[PDB]
């Protein structure tokens, strides 16, 4: 017998994003565990170092888990009990990295509207504080993916609503808002000195939200609508057909976010030699 | 009526070099030749001290070869057991503005000075169990900048109202004082024998005195800048003088002038410390290139480099018995080599 | 209790081709529904009139099986 | 394998926690050098700001900032050697006499123009702006300055001063803060924490990594 | 001058609770640490309890450890050691005694004055000393020697241990710590020597004022000899 | 005036004169016989083994 008449699955062109996984990794790896070791608490006794510490970890530990993603999309979805652990680690990751992100950027909002906070009462233990609560509150976004993973099938043997909301304001709209809003005021105060102003700080800031905005837009209004019409109505085709490359491309930014950090902030190619 | 004696004082001048001159039959550069070179050095930092957190500024090796002192512009006076990392004390300056230190050879005192103008002796086995100040020395205008110790009771110390002097620990005079130079005197350097010294000045110009007579008793003047390290050849027949001129120079005491010269074409940048190995064989200096270069002393070849600090070094020193050195920079690290 | 179904149904084929097509309509396929991929199945009519029942029934009650498969790293 | 000086170990572990301890706290202070002529009004400015033979430490407290006010001047040596001691001040207090200048003014092109204090910014109290008055009325200013031209009136004389001090500057990456020191107080020190309230705000700034 | 002394004696009821306290002045208390050690009327010294500098760590013996608890208070400058079910065996006069750990430094320097504590009816490494007396007079040379049952020299270079001298009617006084290094104020006539287990304490030009009964001690790891007596 | 310290000095030198000196040929023999007579002693100069370097 022919034991089946079609072709098992085809490949649509989404399927492509393969090659921006294999991008984010073959340059986040290698890039970000040289700026987490230049970071590194060889590094430490110095708190501007502990956030881009965090995210740097977070990164890393996100680019390594990327593979089960590259396997994953070209093994036609097929899943053996650690497949409910890892997709909650690999979504965990990517939050921790958004809510170290904000919290970076509202510590260094504070530190130039309150002059005398950032040396008078700011300390590492703050940080770690900081840093600490924002990876709570990561988790607590995160415990869904740990209640309900599951994976069964039968008949094949090859293979095997309202909480979207909470995490789509939490991991991407307030952290938006906090992120422009004190960036703008800060642009504002530091233009109005005249003698702290200068132009590189619009060269890294309008870089910085630009690139989270364009690239985490995608992959949550698509998590958004996936989620928001269990119906399975024939208009979730297109967006089903480009759930992987919206997913994918989440890491672009994920793999950006140390490009900025080493070619802003002196140059830390000194650190890494010395060391 | 002045004239006739400077015209006298000239005479002096032109004969003085005449007769220096005249006992230049060779040249160690020329006679050296003959020995084989010691070969390419090089060593690893077996210890990176970091107890300090600002700006290192000197330091001196005990006489057991194993405890360490240092200052910073922290104003914490600390001292280093260099086997093992720890720290055994702490003592808070009365002000943080040093410029040298020195360690007593029988390890009871510790000596620190600065910008106050005043040399504070600190004590080390006080029976109440913490440090105290013994005494604090004054009679100077200008900032320390070196200071020895002959032994328990005698402190010698260079200042920068090119005065040096000797003290009485004990009853707190300046007992003797040499004068002379013109500029302020940056560094000083006692000879083992300990009953002569010699002392560097921003006038370029480097001389002898007694310890006991306080003359005057030779004047070497090789430079053509500001000198800022001297240290003895192990046997205390010569020295070398470190000069913000990027070059070192080494003079012997018997034949009263410059024998050799040290320097590279690539190196433009100011000399910090300057200090012989146990043989004699070997010249260790600092540089402002944030890094240390080692001389075959008979040979004026640059022979290794110890870079390895991401600041300007400002001190260094070897121990009485050759096994290791250190130095320390404004990066806020003490190194160990070996 | 999918199977139990496919299985009652499938126990009124005449012959085991007729029992083999109907085990093939469960076989729950995303890339097409059922109904065209029928089309390709090259046997008589009899095949197809028993796999085109098992195939709805089987992608119909399948549907609303527990959650989304979702997830693929979202 | 380590013998009973795991005693001597937790001390130095002790002696470490203590060290970090009062660094921590010494390094809220900011640090200020304060710098001039002899008589040139240094003496006035820390009178009025209401609160050892060679430097001494002027130490007063405002706005929650305790300002550690050095005076190098007492010394009389190389300038050039001492000088590197007091690198990472965060600004200098410059202050001249306008009653006596063409050595303050070169007094003050060296310590602009010196390789250390390529990136503090300075603040420069001109002083003696009362009896300057009197002065200017008794003496015309240009047998002080002969390429002067124009009128021998208070404010332009004052502005055209504060202009030969800051044309000086060689470098545009600092800031100088001129202002004038009637000889009252109670806003000379709001003026000198505004120029550290700038100071700490562009040094975070930059390390932080906005610059 | 330094000051160490001591109260909570007299009497005690079998089973019962005592507080004992011991005062300091004259020298940073912080910086230093602090033993109790005991003394039977009719035996050797013994150790107690120990606590390190700004209480980090605490140690006692293990015949006494929980029946006994020490603690320091800095600020006052005094140290407190609390007793519950006090047994027969428990009285003996209790010496406060001083420390420092630091390289180069010599523990036990300096004892206090003591307080007898009486009360009604109702790894452990061991030093050996080969007589309780011996005779000499004075102007002669006589040798002290005590053994221990491990070999008290280290990987580091040195050994651990120490000579006491406890002359009648006062307290004990540090000769020799470090086996050859000789304490401040100690006359430079006592001499210490030896190696491995077998370590001699010697004396020349002996004097009455040396009369009295020398202790051996070790200080390895987490105890004394019996004592020998030297008679006129 | 000064003369006098013009005198002292202008003496100084005449005593520093009159010192005796030694051909340089000499004394970098000296200094080359101390240096080949204390090579081996010194574990810079001659790499110690690390069986017996404390810090290693």
């Amino acid at each position: 017998p022919a034991d089946g008449i079609h072709l098992p699955k085809r490949q649509p062109g989404d399927v492509a994003a393969l090659i921006i996984y294999s991008v984010v990794f073959l340059v986040g790896v290698p890039g970000n565990a040289l700026v987490v070791w230049v970071t590194a608490f060889e590094a430490r006794r110095a708190v501007n170092a502990i956030w881009f510490l965090n995210l740097a970890v977070a990164d890393l530990l996100s680019c390594l888990a990327l593979p089960v993603l590259f396997t994953t999309v070209l093994n036609h979805n097929y899943w053996a009990t650690a497949c409910i652990v890892l997709p909650s680690l690999i979504l965990l990751n990517m939050y921790a990295s958004i809510l170290l992100l904000a919290t970076i950027s509202a510590d260094r909002f504070l530190l130039v509207f309150k002059p005398i906070w950032c040396q008078k009462v700011r300390g590492t233990g703050l940080a770690w504080m900081a840093c600490g609560v924002a990876w709570v509150l990561a988790l607590l976004l995160t415990i869904p993916s740990f209640v309900y993973r599951e994976a069964y099938k039968d008949f094949y043997s090859e293979h095997t609503k309202a909480v979207a909301i909470l995490r789509l304001m939490v991991g991407f709209v307030l952290p938006l808002l906090t992120l422009n809003i004190c960036y703008t005021f800060l642009l504002l105060r530091t233009w109005s000195r005249k003698a702290t102003r200068s132009t590189k700080t619009l060269k890294v800031v309008m870089a910085v939200v630009i690139c989270f905005f364009i690239f985490w837009l995608p992959y949550q209004v698509t998590g958004v609508m996936i989620a928001w019409l269990p119906p399975s109505s024939p208009t979730l085709k297109r967006v089903e057909k480009l759930n992987s490359l919206c997913v994918s491309l989440a890491y672009i930014n994920c793999c950006v976010n140390p490009i900025i950090y080493v070619m802003a902030g002196q140059g830390f190619h000194g650190r890494l030699l010395r060391s | 009526e002045l004239d006739q004696l400077r015209q006298e004082a000239e005479q002096l001048k032109n004969q003085i070099r005449d007769a220096r001159k005249a006992c230049a039959d060779a040249t160690l550069s020329q006679i050296t030749n003959n020995i084989d070179p010691v070969g390419r050095i090089q060593m690893r930092t077996r210890r990176t001290l970091r107890g300090h957190l600002a700006k290192i500024y000197a330091m001196h090796w005990g006489t057991d070869s194993r405890l360490l002192v240092s200052a910073s512009q922290d104003g914490k006076l600390i001292i280093w057991d260099s086997y093992t990392t720890n720290k055994v004390h702490a003592i808070p300056l009365r002000s943080s503005w040093v410029m040298t230190c020195a360690y007593a050879p029988s390890g009871n005192y510790v000596a620190c000075g600065g910008l106050d103008n005043i040399c504070s002796i600190y004590n080390l086995k006080t029976r109440e169990g913490n440090v105290r100040v013994s005494r604090e020395l004054a009679g100077h205008t200008g900032y320390l900048s070196c200071c020895r110790f002959l032994d328990d009771n005698q402190i010698v110390t260079s200042s920068g109202d090119t005065t040096c002097a000797l003290w009485d620990i004990e009853t707190g005079q300046q007992t003797t004082t040499f004068t002379g130079h013109t500029g302020d005197v940056m560094s000083l350097s006692l000879a083992p024998d300990t009953r002569l010294f010699v002392s560097g000045a921003c006038d370029a110009s480097a001389k002898l005195w007694d310890v006991r007579e306080g003359m005057c008793r030779q004047t070497f003047t090789g430079h053509e800048s500001d000198i800022n390290a001297i240290c003895f050849f192990p046997n205390g027949n010569a020295f070398a003088t470190g000069s913000d001129d990027a070059t070192c120079r080494l003079f012997d005491l018997r034949a009263d002038q410059e024998l050799m010269t040290y320097s590279h074409d690539n190196i433009i940048c100011g000399i910090t410390s300057v200090s012989f190995s146990k043989s004699g064989r070997l010249l260790l200096a600092g540089y402002d290139d944030f890094n240390c270069n080692v001389w075959d002393a008979l040979k004026a070849d640059r022979a290794g480099v110890l870079a390895g600090h991401d600041n300007r070094v400002s001190c260094l020193g070897v121990t009485d018995d050759g096994m290791a050195v250190a130095t320390g920079s404004w990066d806020s690290f003490l190194k160990i080599w070996n | 209790t999918l199977q139990k179904k496919i299985e009652e149904i499938a126990a009124k084929y005449k012959h085991s081709v007729v029992k083999k097509c109907c085990y093939d309509g469960a076989c729950v396929n995303n890339d097409e529904t059922c109904e065209q991929r029928a089309a390709r199945i090259s046997l008589g009519p009899r095949c197809i009139k028993a796999f085109t029942e098992c195939c709805v029934v089987a992608s119909q009650l399948r549907a609303n099986i527990s959650h989304k498969d979702m997830q693929l790293g979202r | 394998l380590s013998a009973e000086e795991r005693a001597a170990l937790e001390r130095s572990k002790a002696i470490e926690k203590n060290l970090k301890e009062d660094g921590i706290s010494a390094a809220k202070d900011v640090k200020l050098l304060l710098l001039g002529a002899d008589n040139s009004g240094k003496s006035t400015i820390v009178k009025q700001m209401k609160i050892t033979t060679g430097i001494v430490e002027t130490h007063f407290t405002f706005k929650n900032l305790h300002f550690r006010l050095f005076d190098v001047g007492g010394q009389r040596s190389e300038r050039k050697k001492w000088i590197h001691c007091f690198e990472d001040v965060t600004a200098i207090i410059f202050c001249v006499d306008l009653s006596d200048m063409h050595e303050s003014l070169m007094l003050f092109d060296s310590i602009c123009n010196n390789k250390f204090f390529i990136d503090t910014s300075i603040i420069l109290f001109l002083n003696k702006k009362d009896l300057f008055g009197e002065k200017i009325k008794k003496s015309p200013l240009t047998i002080c300055f002969p390429e002067y031209t124009g009128p021998n009136t208070y404010e332009d004389a004052a502005a055209y001063i504060q202009a030969q001090f800051e044309s000086k500057n060689r470098s545009p990456n600092k800031e100088i803060y001129c202002h004038m020191t009637c000889a009252t107080d109670t806003n000379n020190a709001q003026v000198i924490f505004d120029a550290v309230t700038d100071i700490i705000i562009a040094n975070n700034l930059r390390g932080c990594g906005l610059y | 001058d330094v000051q160490l002394v001591e109260s909570g004696g007299g009497l005690v009821q079998p089973g019962g609770s005592r507080k004992l306290s011991c005062s300091a002045s004259g020298f940073a208390f912080s910086s230093f640490g602090m033993h109790w050690v005991r003394q039977a009327p009719e035996k050797g010294l013994e150790w107690v309890a120990y606590i390190s500098s700004g209480s980090g760590t605490i140690y006692y013996a293990d015949t006494v450890k929980g029946r006994f608890t020490i603690s320091r208070d800095d600020p006052k400058n005094t140290l407190f050691l609390q007793m519950t079910s006090l047994r027969s065996e428990d009285t003996a006069m209790y010496y406060c005694v001083r420390s420092i750990y630091y390289y180069g430094s010599s523990p036990f320097d300096f004892w206090g004055q003591g307080t007898t504590l009486t009360v009604s009816s109702g790894s452990d490494i061991v030093m050996t000393q080969a007589t309780s007396s011996v005779p000499v007079t004075p102007g002669e040379s006589v040798s002290i020697s005590c053994r221990s049952s491990k070999s008290l020299l280290h990987s580091n270079g040195n050994t651990y241990l120490y000579w006491f001298l406890q002359r009648p009617g006062q307290s004990p006084q540090l000769l020799i710590y470090r086996m050859s290094n000789l304490a401040s104020g100690v006359p430079d006539r006592f001499s210490g020597s030896g190696s491995g287990t077998a370590f001699t304490l010697t004396i020349s030009r002996l004097e009455a004022e040396d009369v009295g009964v020398y202790y051996c001690m070790q200080h390895l790891e987490y105890t004394f000899g019996a004592g020998t007596k030297l008679e006129l | 005036a000064s003369i006098a310290q013009a005198r002292k000095l202008v003496e100084q030198l005449k005593m520093e004169a009159n010192i005796d000196r030694i051909k340089v040929s000499k004394a970098a023999a000296d200094l080359m016989a101390y240096c080949e007579a204390h090579a081996k002693e010194d574990p810079l100069l001659t790499p110690v083994p690390a069986s017996e370097n404390p810090f290693r």
